[PDB]
């Protein structure tokens, strides 16, 4: 797995992570990408999408496995423990999921990155997030609960 | 020398033909593009 922080002013401001099929960088924030191999790659950002085009030589291509439909409620391994929910983002503990750690992938226990967080700072006594994943049939759609800011 | 109007009413059949052609072509292309814009947009509006 290659999940890389983004270098801004010599400190971490983002967190770039490569995914199956295409290499991914969260283009919501800026900062020089730490990896030198990615340091010479053109940027392809859409109006609302903040994703890097996949231009890694196909030796290390598809570092991960993408995620299909049929979301279970079960455990998804997160950087800070497992997450367990199905209707929307898991009720992450308070304090966790704040700010400054943009671009963190949530993966299945089977190695299938279910979604990519793009904010969702607080959602009450619990907290869900604003993320993007396949819609129902494999459509890269973002869902943003109200009160969502990059985390 | 004698009573005539000359009120820009000399646009001939070919003249009117060409003018309506060019106006219609411009209108058609711009309206088609406008339609295509929202055609693209509604897909994304449906993706969620």
């Amino acid at each position: 797995d290659k999940t890389f922080p983004i270098m801004l002013n010599g400190q971490v401001n983002g967190y770039a992570c490569v995914v199956g099929g295409r290499v991914f960088k969260p283009l919501h924030v800026e900062g020089r990408i730490d990896n030198e191999q990615l340091a010479a790659i053109k940027l392809k950002k859409a109006s609302i999408y903040d994703l890097e085009y996949g231009d890694v030589p196909q030796c290390m291509k598809s570092d991960t496995l993408q995620y299909t439909s049929d979301k279970p409620p079960g455990f998804y391994n997160w950087h800070h423990g497992a997450v367990q929910y199905e209707n929307n983002r898991f009720t992450v503990p308070r304090g966790v999921g704040g700010k400054g750690d943009s671009g963190r992938p949530i993966l299945d226990n089977k190695g299938r990155v279910v979604a990519i967080v793009l904010g969702g700072v607080n959602e009450g006594s619990r907290t869900a997030l604003s993320v993007v994943t396949w819609n129902q049939k494999g459509v890269t759609v973002k869902d943003t609960p109200e009160g969502s800011e990059p985390w | 020398q004698h009573t005539e109007s000359f009120t820009s009413a000399i646009s001939a059949t070919a003249w009117s033909w060409i003018k309506v052609l060019v106006g219609g072509t411009s209108a058609f292309i711009v309206l088609g593009l406008i339609a295509t814009a929202v055609v693209a947009l509604v897909l994304f509006f449906h993706r969620h």
